[PDB]
């Protein structure tokens, strides 16, 4: 089995699964994503052909895979609003959109090992592979319609409140 | 606002 290592550490390796890679690839690739949005609490789910996405996995040195986070290419996002207040966790974004290269379409990590920066190690890796000879910058990637935890981490790892968002109608 | 996810 051929394995595509981003990055490599103490705790673990990062690998990266192509639309392009074997079947056995693909086919965990899959399981994974059908954990995560469980794990999400979906029960269907019915979208594009995933041959436009990239799954990143943070495998321990147990060879589990505790770590996922799946990519896909955008051209545009826009920037996350708190809510305001009411007199007596939803978010909102701004009305003009904003460039960027690298959406993150699912991003989960195994419970027991949260709090380990494998997330913030898993965006790295992205920002270093998803495109050939680049970096992306933190202003380059954005979130589909984050969960509350999603935002606490995207806060911190871009490092502003107002980090980009996509993936929702009007 | 919908969203792809809630
Ligand atoms: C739709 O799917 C969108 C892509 S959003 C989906 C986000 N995923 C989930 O909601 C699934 C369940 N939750 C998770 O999988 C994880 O909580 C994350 C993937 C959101 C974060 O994983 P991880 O725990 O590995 O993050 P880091 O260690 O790298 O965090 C870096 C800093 O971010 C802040 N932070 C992160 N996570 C936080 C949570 N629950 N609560 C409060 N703050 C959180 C911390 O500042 C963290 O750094 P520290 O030095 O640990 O404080
Ligand atoms: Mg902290």
């Amino acid at each position: 089995k051929k394995e595509r290592v981003i990055t490599e550490f103490w705790d673990g390796k990062i690998i990266m699964v192509s639309p392009d890679d074997p079947k056995y690839a693909l086919k965990k690739a899959e399981e994974v994503r059908e954990l995560v949005d469980s794990e999400l609490g979906f029960q269907q789910v019915s979208l594009r052909c995933p041959s436009q996405t990239r799954t990143y996995m943070f495998v321990s040195n147990e060879k589990k895979i505790v770590g996922c986070l799946i990519a896909e290419p955008i051209r545009e996002a826009y920037r996350v609003l708190a809510e305001p207040p009411s007199l007596h966790r939803a978010w909102r974004c701004s009305t003009e959109p904003e460039p960027a290269i690298c959406g993150i379409s699912r991003i989960w990590v195994f419970a027991l090992m949260r709090r380990k920066a494998i997330a913030s190690r898993m965006v790295d890796a992205v920002r270093s592979s998803f495109m050939y000879g680049s970096v992306l910058t933190t202003e380059e990637i954005a979130f589909s319609d984050p969960t509350p935890d999603g935002k606490l981490f995207a806060s911190t790892y871009c490092k502003v409140p107002d980090f980009l968002v996509y993936n929702f109608v009007s | 606002v919908i969203g792809a996810k809630k």
